[PDB]
């Protein structure tokens, strides 16, 4: 029975170790993503939460009809 | 000895030789804010996929 159907205890041991490593990595990445999102929302210096502003390529630079501008 | 200008002569854009220096900052503008850091580096796949609940991709 243990030879045909069942799995070796070493296989289950090392498989559980692999699963635990992957899931701990995922949990740490989730917590880091939460902290990054909070910091980017608070400070606004990152690539996220970049609300748009007025593009400065629209400003006319040629001399106008009045000098005082 | 004066000759009056023709049509379009007084509307020409001319050039002026002056000695006063050019105003380097005529708008009295102050220092501009520093831009955000941009994107650098090649794109790599996400570590363990989406990491959304139980999904392994």
């Amino acid at each position: 029975i243990a030879r045909t159907f069942f799995d070796a205890p070493e296989k289950n041991y090392e498989r559980t170790m692999a699963i635990l490593q992957i899931e701990s990595e995922k949990a740490e990445l989730r917590l880091k993503e939460l902290e990054v999102r909070r910091l980017m929302r608070a400070k606004g210096d990152g690539p996220w939460f970049q609300y748009p502003t007025i593009d400065k390529a629209l400003i006319d630079h040629s001399p106008k009809a009045t000098p005082d501008n | 000895g004066w000759v009056r200008p023709d049509l379009g002569e007084l509307s020409k854009v001319t050039k002026v030789k002056t000695d006063r220096p050019l105003p380097e900052n005529p708008y009295h503008s102050r220092a501009r804010p520093e831009p955000n850091p941009e994107v650098e580096g090649d794109l790599k796949p996400a570590r363990h996929g989406s990491r959304l609940f139980f999904w392994t991709m």
